[PDB]
RNA sequence: ACGGAGCCAGCGAGUACAACCUUGGCCGAGAGGUCUGGGUAAUCUUGUGAAACUCCGUCGUGCUGGGGAUAGAGCAUUGUAAUUAUUGCUCUUCAACGAGGAAUUCCUAGUAAGCGCAAGUCAUCAGCUUGCGUUGAUUACGUCCCUGCCCUUUGUACACACC
């Protein structure tokens, strides 16, 4: 939308801590370790490193 | 003198409508009412001028009692009889024709007066 | 074209750049002459090299001086380094080194930062004071 | 028929720099073997953005004080070049992090 | 609880207007760039945040 | 021979300026000046009971002279400096901005400013060359 | 605190045909003149020291120094 | 530059609005001895009455005098604005008025007593000298007689 | 001190699912309101034309034009709601105060001190606070004497450790 460089970047800097902080909760049992952000133009990517992936993936 | 507002006379005082006060009263109460009031007021109004007439024309109208403070006392309700709220209990007090443009929580002193020893 | 050459002084935060042609003694800071700096008692600080070198030196010069940012007292000696500057870059690259030799000398031989910048420059102000090493008050009881 | 000089603009953000850094470098190399005009990557203030905070969350002890910070890093840039391949040089060669805009300068 | 009596108070405005969105918390709130959380929530959350210590 | 105002110090051109305009019989002064502060900062007059209003009129035009295009709240922000506040610390308070518009309107009844495009005031010509002939003045008087 | 000073007016408000013979005679063997001096010498109370040090500058008795505020500073015609 | 002061003319101590006020003073700050008047409304009313702000309080003429103190007693008649006035409105009557000095005492205190009788906090407050202007009292002033 | 006149900064921040920074043109003495603007930001506020300061005047040793608390009245502004005075502005009132006992704090160069400005809080509110810049020094460039600290040696009936 229509908002400031620097207000955005802090917008996406505090979702990214909106998607750590609920890996951590949710995937606990299921081995998180760590996020990662990646976005392109058109899809916003979320790759998310665990250690037992499978059940992540369910 | 007996008394005049400003140069309303307390005779021309004892009926005039709120909208009459508004060019007088500073400009406190002229930015209130200006900016709309509420609904209540109009409520305690109501119930004023009904003890006002239901009471039998001789004695102080009955106690009309409510925790409602900022309400500022305007000229066609004196000489009603208002228990105005402290936090504590309604402090009774009656409207002398002087008490206008003042607020009701004026009266209703918050704290009891402290004293040494 | 014209020998002209730009130069800048500082002074903490004040900027004076100067540009310097082949002209005919035409001195201005801001578009005024330069005997017009308000300090009046900084005055003389404004003509400070020239009266050290002599205004024959620059005869067939014409200096003009743009400055901003500082206070007062900055603005003035941002304006001298300027001048300073400007005299020896002119009188280095299009006269001779030994112009330039003498310039320097002069220069240097009074008030050192008439020529060379001041490093001199505040510091962060920490925390538990008024002052970046200034600690408020204590009590103790 | 898109021949129309388009004045194209690109401005970046980045948190970080080096990520910045070489996606300029890889917008710019790919302009110039596209044989485009441009106007340079300019360099604006990096804008910092700080937050000082009481470290204790309870007020107990010697008044001590932390000032948090990023330093955001625009550097805009623009050509004067054609539709295609220009915007498919700007939907291409985009790292994480690096956030970029276009302008069309209609 | 009348619908028009409970919760009647405004809340447009002043304290209670904005929570901490990480505690609720009213008391030590950053409302800078938007942040509107916490002293200390944000005292550890923003290394995540992008914040680091320099000076 | 060639002159500007930058070319003339400032302070005895403003009272000469301010001089030629207290003979003219122009820049009509409004009524209720005399009684006014200039500024929020004042809590007196000015000193000068009658004629500060003329010092004021040179200082605004001379400045436009200096700069491009300003407003009134340049002025504003300008004139006017620091609150005795009681025991409060001093702030900036701007000054009064009914002198400063009142200023604008008179000069531009005179006409040496008119309205720039831009947004503001500017020095139009004829009054660019009076302030010129006024500068050259002031220099001659001083010596 | 108590008004201990015992200060009469120590100076003169409003001038005498007298005290403007004074003066006048008095730029003569008054070789540093100031508004201090002026009104260190009991005879101007200050509000018109500086009133008075202008007018002697009409005849140019007293020729200025430094003609700077905050003070005057003048020498007489030698 | 200096007058001859014009010797046998000068006043040393006047009576105006029954108050003494004494002639070498400045005309201006002469007035604001005057309870009421300050020094913006004394330098106001001096040069509405043209007399010259640079004078003594001892050189002005008598009809000065009479033109100054009925310019100060009726400032709206002299185009002295609706505003500026000690008691602008006067909640008594709607009518401007400004007070002065001995008037101002009365009319002060008349208002305190109506603020007792009114029984407000303010009148209150004011009854029980304290600060009546909601200052914090805690550990401010602590000693007055 | 008060009038005028001169006219220099640097850190910031700023309207979105709403309503910020506000230029300019109006009007009003003022706070202010008003209509159009620009600005989601090196673009506009902004060159934040800030204060102290600079120059010319008035005042003149007087608790005085220092000092501005405490006090009446008015005009507005934020707010559903300002009374127990939110805040601003206008007038008037002008108090206490004479360089501050024993004590005690901070400080060695862009330093202390003076001077403000921006940001947090914020609807409205600062005397606070973080940061910023401006005007910018006197005096050390040393010693364990007071208050402590390092380590070594020594003595101890101490080990909750000289409280
Ligand atoms: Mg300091
Ligand atoms: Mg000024
Ligand atoms: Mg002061
Ligand atoms: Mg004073
Ligand atoms: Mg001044
Ligand atoms: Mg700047
Ligand atoms: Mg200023
Ligand atoms: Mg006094
Ligand atoms: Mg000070
Ligand atoms: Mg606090
Ligand atoms: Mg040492
Ligand atoms: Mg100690
Ligand atoms: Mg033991
Ligand atoms: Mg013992």
């Amino acid at each position: 939308a229509i908002i400031s460089k620097k207000r955005k970047l802090v917008a996406d800097g505090v979702f990214y801590a909106e998607l750590n902080e609920f890996f951590t909760r949710e995937l606990a049992e299921e081995g998180y370790s760590g996020v990662e952000v990646r976005v392109t133009p058109t899809k916003t990517e979320i790759i998310i490193r665990a250690t037992k992936v499978q059940d992540v993936v369910g | 003198k007996t008394y005049s507002y400003k140069g309303v006379d307390l005779e021309k005082l004892l009926e005039m409508p709120t909208e009459d006060f508004v060019k007088l009263a500073p400009a406190r109460v002229r930015r209130k009412f200006a900016r709309g009031l509420s609904e209540k007021p109009a409520g305690l109004m109501k119930k004023l001028r009904a003890a006002k007439l239901s009471a039998p024309e001789n004695e102080k109208p009955a106690v009309v009692r409510t925790h409602l403070r900022n309400m500022i006392i305007v000229p066609e309700m004196i000489g009603s009889v208002v228990g105005v709220y402290n936090g504590k209990v309604f402090n009774q007090v009656e409207i002398r024709p002087e008490m206008v443009g003042h607020y009701l929580g004026e009266f209703s002193i918050t704290y009891t007066p402290v004293r040494h020893g | 074209t014209v020998p002209s050459v730009q130069t800048f002084g500082k002074k903490k935060s004040a900027t004076a750049v100067a540009h310097v042609k082949a002209g005919k003694g035409l001195i201005k800071v801001n578009g005024s002459p330069i005997t017009l700096v308000q300090p009046e008692i900084l005055r003389f600080k404004v003509y400070e090299p020239l009266l050290l070198v002599g205004l024959d030196k620059f005869a067939n010069i014409d200096i003009r001086v743009k400055v901003t940012g500082g206070g007062h007292v900055s603005q003035v000696y941002a304006i001298r380094q300027a001048i300073a500057k400007g005299l020896v870059a002119y009188h280095q690259k299009f006269v001779d080194e030994q112009s330039k030799n003498e310039l320097k000398k002069a220069f240097t031989s009074y008030d050192r930062t008439l020529l060379i910048a001041d490093s001199r420059r505040p510091e962060p102000k920490k925390f538990g004071g008024r002052g970046a090493r200034s600690r408020f008050q204590k009590s103790y009881r | 028929q898109e021949v129309v000089i388009h004045k194209i603009r690109i401005n970046l953000t980045s948190t970080k720099v080096k990520q910045l850094e070489n996606v300029s470098a890889n917008i710019i190399k790919n302009a110039e073997t596209f044989k485009l005009v441009k106007k340079g990557p300019v360099r604006l203030p990096t804008k910092v953005l700080k937050i000082s905070t009481r470290k204790t969350p309870n007020g107990e002890g010697s008044k001590t004080w932390d000032t948090y910070e990023m330093r955001i890093h625009k550097r805009y840039i623009d050509l004067e070049a054609p539709a295609h391949i220009v915007k498919r040089i700007t939907q291409i060669t985009i790292e994480p992090g690096v956030d970029v805009e276009v302008i069309i300068a209609a | 609880a009348h619908e028009n009596v409970w919760y009647s108070h405004p809340r447009k405005f002043g304290k209670g207007s904005r929570q901490c969105r990480i505690s609720g918390s009213h008391s030590g709130l950053i409302r800078k760039y938007g942040l509107n959380i916490d002293r200390q929530s944000f005292r550890e959350k923003a290394n995540d945040i992008g914040f680091y210590k320099y000076r | 021979p060639g002159v500007s105002v930058r070319d003339v110090p400032a302070q005895d051109f403003i009272n000469n300026y301010a001089s030629f305009l207290q003979r003219q019989g122009k820049l009509e002064v409004p009524g209720y000046v005399d009684i006014v502060k200039t500024s929020a900062g004042n809590e007196l007059p000015p000193q000068d009971s009658e004629g500060w209003f003329y010092k004021r009129a040179a200082s605004v035009a001379r400045h436009i002279y200096l700069r491009k295009q300003v407003g009134v709240g340049k002025l504003n922000k300008l004139y006017g400096g620091a609150k005795n506040r009681g025991v409060r610390p001093h702030k900036h308070v701007d000054a009064s901005g009914s002198i400063n518009r009142k200023v604008l309107q008179s000069l531009e009844k005179l006409g040496v400013v008119e309205i720039s495009p831009k947004g503001g005031r500017r020095i139009s010509d004829n009054g660019l060359r009076d302030l010129d002939r006024i500068a050259a003045a002031t220099l001659e008087d001083e010596e | 605190s108590k008004k201990s000073h015992k200060d009469k007016a120590k100076h003169a408000v409003v001038l005498d045909q007298d005290k403007f013979d004074r003066i006048m005679k008095e730029a003569p063997t008054y070789r540093y003149v100031s508004v201090s001096v002026l009104v260190d010498r009991f005879k101007l109370g200050g509000s018109l020291a500086r009133v008075a040090l202008r007018h002697l500058e009409n005849e140019g008795i007293i020729k200025p120094v430094s003609k700077h505020s905050k003070q005057a500073i003048y020498t007489r015609a030698t | 530059s200096l007058v001859v002061q014009e010797q046998g003319s000068f006043q040393h101590i006047l009576r105006l609005l029954n108050t003494n006020v004494d002639g070498n003073i400045n005309v201006v700050y002469a007035l604001t001895t005057i309870r009421g008047v300050g020094r913006r409304y004394a330098n106001l009313v001096c040069k509405k009455a043209d007399v010259d702000l640079h004078k003594r309080a001892g050189e002005l003429t008598q009809e000065e005098l009479e033109r100054i103190v009925q310019i100060m007693q009726n400032p709206t008649h002299y185009k002295i604005p609706a505003w500026f006035l000690n008691r602008q409105k006067d909640v008594n009557d709607g009518k401007d008025y400004h007070s002065l000095a001995n008037n101002l005492e009365s009319k002060l205190r008349d208002d305190l007593e109506r603020l007792k009788k009114i029984r407000s906090h303010r009148g209150i407050r004011h009854f029980w000298g304290l600060r009546v202007r909601g200052q914090h009292t805690k550990t401010t002033g602590r000693r007055r007689a």
